[PDB]
């Protein structure tokens, strides 16, 4: 069986999770692992949104691209800023 | 089909296969051992590891003690 | 065409040496009529009426 | 090795060329004002 | 192996000067995303008039 | 000089970015008229004139500004 | 070539010139303009163009895509 | 429903029933051989189709009880790492039945036995989730290899070459092996997923990370142990010079990505300096030596080397990126070594020379060939559009995200790399040809024109369009990546 | 150009096989249709499974739910 | 019409590369002129409606 569409998957964060003894239950370990990169994806595709967005701006803009699009810069670096795993600046979610 | 393979070739590729005949620990030979087997590696090393050391100081994080 | 004493070349095309000498001819053409023009103006002896 | 001194003699040329464009100081000797744009020098547009 | 040569001799008297005007017109709006020209580093208009 | 029709008139039409000057409030016909030619160095002159008479007469201006900031800088090397 | 009319040579040995050329020049050309007809089809169908043109252009007569990204807030 | 079990099944069915007939009908044993393999290949294809790529948890899992008590036992499974190794071992076999394919009658029903065992065997190492039974398989290749090598290999150093392939083997896989037992008897099962969530002391992680790259550093070509692959690989028949360098040099790497990332991770970031540090003496060292070589099969060995030793640099950054290129990058060498491996068997098996002075200028009586061998030493450059350069580039962007010195001289690799490829190119199809030992040459036939079709499609469908393999993976490098990263 | 020219027939044989006399098939090889139906039956199944499997991913999910997570 | 640009000489090459036999020593010439010097006419058609 299948739902042939979109792999809906819970929102919800795992009960039973504790950060001061997360090895204490390894049954609750895997879909806490999965949440986690679930919610980095998503951050990664807002990213990706955000620069889809500064990319059909360019165009439009034409030689004055800073006026009128500066607000949308820093709403694409902050996104940039906690990027899933990449530079050295590591976010602490 | 098979090349005539003429017989003033095999002698020196023989010759570049079995070059383990002719090692004698010179000591011109040996220091040039020890440096591409030591130094080079260390100097390397050295790189690696105080490249993260300086990515680590402008972060502020503490250095990972790296064994 | 023509031997000297033992040297022979072909004579040059018609429809060579005419072109080559009309378009000579021609940028030779242009080139003094783009010095009457603004001559005066990358030789500063008059500006392009901006002064 | 005479071709190497080349080299090194010819970049000296260069270097030693860079050297008296130093001396020169051709960059405090502008005719003219740095540029004035309006709107602040186009602060919203930068 | 002459017509090409022909269409560049063509081009190579021409070119610049229907070019001149419309690359580099002292602002012409010919670059409006290809170029960045900075307002600081932008010696086009004082170059022509004080060297 | 200063200023007299820019900002939303200027940004209407798309104004290379430090060709704003003080004068280029007539740079904005003059592109409506290389758009509307296609860019013809001989078809459109007396246009382009006032244009180089903007740019001409601003340097003027600054060299005759950084003659004056000469001319007191010399008086600084006066050692009595 | 003594042995060189021996090999395929692919893209044509020595000097091939095959006793009948033109036909498949001609079938060449055809060949392309078929297959480039897919290509032009594909490249009006997907061409943005954001800004409307000063004059009309012999564009807009395949392409339907003008000024539809004017609106950079609805951008997935 | 097509299950991993008959994939498994499969080669162990073709084996059995070539066994029951006999040698005299050669035919009928090539034939059944090539047809068992090809039907494993396309039970390969189908297993693709139907594979989840959004879950994390691991695919079709069968369990086959071994101790009495359940506590370890045949956990079968494949994941988004797991698939494309069983897809192009299941890929290559065929291609290695092939190549031999006219003298069957030489070697005989031994030689497909083998094969078959081979392809069954590796199979069962890339797609099983029981830490101990992973090591069984893992120099369980031990045996069949070491026949390949021997009885059909060199004129008088066959012996040498399988020695040296097997003392390799051994030291480091039981030192590898005492590890094995500390972690078992420690936790006390060696089920992937119970090991993966385990609480390991500090000091305890260096030690079994330290015995786990020693039998790992020998499969994949490191710094002290990796003579093997070219003396090893030169004394080695066509189809298993072709399987050596294309699914063996993966077991290190598979292994790293396995056992070695996910279970200890701060030993990773711990000794990721000497790994980079090994790695790029490795790239360098290897590309100055390849430059003077005359033997016409180490030539690409040491290339092989190169790539496998650039592959670690990003499959020891932990990030999507250099996973992604590493797995990608694995996929590409197996195919590119493959390629220039079997053009290099079908030089020699024509003129049987083994060096690379004797060819020169066939360009002008091989085109064809002279086009393909192009096209492959073109994939080993790494140009845009072909395999390489996805890969390796996004180990490169990798490491770049994690360090700035190691990796830039792994991209000086390439630098030499590049330059060599062509330069062995131009050593053989250019030039005057010398008819003193050329007399007489062909060119490729019906069979080794067809074989090389696959390796240029999927060579040129790595290059232009990799979304489809990175899309079934990209779950499962970022599982990998993160795993006891909790913060 | 005008002239049509010479060498009736491309030189060399493709593949190196010589070709039959005429009136003869090419006596295909012995692996020519194991092989040959393999790759056809790759191909399809290649073509019409990949494209025909559901677009279910990591990437398109994340752009559902970052497009419905951003509007608030 | 902006595709086109790109791929003409592209293809024009890949079958004159694969097919060269077929064209023989002048017919490949002429048909890797064509393609390109419509390459070039949809080059100038574009350069007329992008640049002016
Ligand atoms: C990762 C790859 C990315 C794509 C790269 C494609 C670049 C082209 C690759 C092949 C280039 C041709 C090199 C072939 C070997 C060169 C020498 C040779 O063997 O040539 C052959 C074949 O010649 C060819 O070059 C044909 C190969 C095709 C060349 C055109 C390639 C076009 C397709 C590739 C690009 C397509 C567009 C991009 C695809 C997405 C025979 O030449 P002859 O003229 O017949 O000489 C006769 C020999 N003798 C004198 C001894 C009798
Ligand atoms: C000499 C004669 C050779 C004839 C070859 C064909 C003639 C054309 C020659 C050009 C070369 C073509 C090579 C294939 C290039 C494919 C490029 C586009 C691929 C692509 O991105 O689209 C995918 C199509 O999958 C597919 O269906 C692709 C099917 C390709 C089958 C190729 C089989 C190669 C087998 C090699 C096995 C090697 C294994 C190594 C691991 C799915 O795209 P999507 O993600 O958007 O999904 C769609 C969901 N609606």
């Amino acid at each position: 069986g299948r739902k042939k569409g979109l792999p809906e998957f819970e929102e919800s964060a795992p009960d039973g999770f504790d950060p001061e003894n997360p090895y204490k239950d390894p049954v609750a370990m895997v879909e806490m692992r999965e949440h986690i990169v679930r919610e980095k994806w998503i951050q990664i595709e807002k990213a990706k949104i955000l620069r889809e967005k500064v990319k059909w701006c360019y165009r439009v803009e034409g030689v004055n691209h800073y006026q009128k699009c500066r607000h949308l810069v820093q709403q694409y670096l902050d996104s940039t800023r906690g990027v899933g795993w990449g530079k050295d600046h590591r976010p602490i979610s | 089909m098979e090349t005539n393979k003429n017989k003033f070739i095999e002698d020196w590729g023989s010759a570049r296969e079995n070059l383990e005949h002719n090692f004698r620990w010179t000591r011109r030979n040996f220091a040039l051992i020890g440096i591409f087997g030591i130094a080079l590696p260390i100097i390397v090393y050295k790189g690696i590891v105080k490249d993260f050391h300086m990515q680590d100081e402008d972060a502020g994080r503490p250095h990972r003690k790296f064994l | 065409g023509i031997t000297y004493k033992g040297v022979t070349v072909h004579t040059p095309k018609t429809w060579h040496t005419v072109t080559g000498k009309g378009l000579c001819a021609v940028m030779w053409f242009w080139i003094l009529y783009r010095a009457k023009q603004d001559g005066p103006v990358v030789m500063g002896w008059r500006h392009p009426w901006d002064g | 090795y005479e071709a190497l001194a080349w080299l090194s003699g010819g970049l000296g040329f260069f270097v030693g060329l860079g050297l008296l464009a130093v001396l020169n100081d051709k960059a405090s000797k502008v005719p003219f004002t740095p540029r004035v744009y309006p709107y602040d020098n186009l602060r919203v547009e930068l | 192996m002459a017509i090409p040569l022909i269409l560049l001799a063509l081009g190579s008297l021409f070119v610049g000067y229907l070019a001149k005007d419309m690359m580099i017109g002292l602002g012409t709006n010919f670059w409006a995303n290809s170029l960045l020209v900075l307002p600081k580093n932008e010696i086009l208009a004082e170059s022509e008039f004080a060297a | 000089k200063k200023m007299i029709a820019t900002q939303e008139e200027m940004s209407a039409a798309k104004i290379a970015l430090g060709s704003r000057d003080m004068c280029a409030h007539l740079l904005i016909p003059l592109n409506k008229c290389r758009q509307a030619e296609f860019y013809l160095p001989w078809k459109c002159e007396d246009e382009r004139h006032v244009y180089e008479k903007c740019e001409y007469e601003l340097v003027m201006e600054r060299m005759l500004a950084m003659k004056k900031i000469r001319e007191e800088e010399a008086l600084a090397k006066q050692n009595k | 070539g003594d042995f060189r009319a021996k090999v395929w040579s692919m893209t044509g040995g020595p000097n091939c010139r095959p006793k009948h050329w033109r036909r498949n020049t001609a079938i060449a050309m055809f060949g392309v303009f078929l297959v480039c007809i897919p290509i032009a089809k594909l490249s009006a169908k997907l061409e943005q163009r954001p800004h409307m043109p000063v004059r009309p252009i012999p564009s807009q007569i395949w392409c339907k895509n003008f000024g539809t990204k004017d609106d950079y807030e609805k951008e997935h | 429903y097509f299950n991993l079990s008959g994939l498994i099944l499969c080669p162990v069915l073709g084996s059995i029933i070539l066994l029951f007939i006999p040698n005299s009908r050669i035919r009928l044993i090539r034939l059944i051989g090539l047809c068992a393999s090809l039907i494993t290949f396309l039970y390969s294809l189908v297993l693709w189709i139907q594979f989840d790529s959004s879950t994390a948890k691991f695919q079709f899992v069968e369990s086959l009880r071994w101790l009495p008590y359940e506590n370890i036992n045949f956990y079968l499974g494949i994941d988004g790492i797991s698939l494309f190794f069983v897809i192009l071992t299941t890929f290559l076999i065929p291609i290695c039945i092939l190549v031999g394919w006219s003298g069957m009658r030489s070697y005989g029903k031994e030689y497909i036995i083998a094969f078959l065992i081979c392809e069954f065997l590796m199979i069962a190492v890339f797609c099983m989730l029981d830490l101990l039974l992973f090591y069984v398989f893992f120099e369980s290749v031990l045996i069949p290899m070491f026949i390949i090598i021997g009885v059909w290999g060199s004129r008088q150093r066959k012996i040498k070459a399988a020695y040296q392939f097997f003392l390799y083997t051994l030291l480091g896989s039981l030192f590898m092996l005492l590890a094995i037992l500390l972690i078992l008897f420690q936790t006390g099962t060696t089920d992937l997923q119970i090991l993966l969530t385990t609480e390991f002391s500090e000091r305890r992680q260096i030690f079994l990370w330290i015995a786990f790259f020693a039998s790992f550093a020998v499969k994949v070509p490191m710094v002290p142990v990796h003579i093997w692959l070219p003396e090893a690989h030169v004394e080695a028949p066509t189809a298993g010079s072709v399987i050596l360098a294309g699914i063996l040099l993966k077991f290190g790497t598979y292994g790293f990505l396995r056992f070695s990332i996910p279970m200890f991770p701060e030993a990773t970031l711990c000794f990721t300096p000497f790994i980079y540090t090994l790695s790029a003496i490795a790239i360098i060292y290897t590309s100055l030596t390849t430059l003077r070589q005359i033997d016409l099969k180490k030539i690409i060995a040491y290339s092989s080397v190169a790539h496998m030793n650039l592959v670690t640099i990003g499959m020891f950054s932990l990030n999507i990126q250099g996973i992604g290129g590493s797995i990608l990058l694995m996929l590409s060498h197996g195919l590119v070594s493959s390629a220039l491996f079997l053009c290099v068997g079908v030089l020699y098996d024509r003129h049987k020379t083994r060096l690379v002075r004797y060819y020169g200028g066939l360009v002008s009586t091989m085109p064809n060939f002279s086009t393909i061998f192009f096209f492959f030493t073109l994939a080993n450059m790494s140009l845009p559009g072909t395999s390489s350069f996805i890969g390796e580039f996004l180990i490169l962007v990798g490491a770049f995200q994690r360090n700035s010195l190691v990796a830039t001289l792994a991209a000086l690799g390439m630098i030499l790399g590049a330059a060599y490829s062509l330069w062995l190119y131009n050593r053989v199809v250019s030039g005057n040809l010398k008819p003193d030992f050329l007399h007489k040459f062909s060119d490729l036939n019906g069979r080794e024109v067809f074989i090389f079709i696959p390796f240029l499609v999927g060579l040129v469908w790595m290059g232009v369009y990799p979304k489809v393999f990175l899309d079934c993976m990209h779950t499962s490098v970022s599982n990998l990546v993160q795993h006891g990263k909790f913060h | 150009w005008a002239t049509p020219g010479h060498e009736e027939r491309p030189k060399g044989y493709f593949m190196n096989r010589t070709p039959p006399a005429p009136g003869q098939s090419r006596k295909w090889e012995d692996w020519e249709l194991p092989c040959y139906i393999t790759s056809f039956l790759t191909i399809v199944i290649l073509g019409v499974g990949l494209n025909a499997k559901p677009d279910l991913s990591i990437e398109t999910w994340a752009h559902q739910k970052a497009l419905e997570r951003l509007e608030m | 019409m902006y595709l086109l640009i790109v791929f003409l000489p592209l293809l024009g090459s890949s079958v004159a590369g694969f097919f060269g036999r077929f064209l023989g020593s002048e017919g490949s010439a002429i048909m890797t002129t064509t393609c390109v010097s419509f390459s070039s006419i949809l080059s100038l058609i574009a350069f007329y409606e992008v640049a002016l």
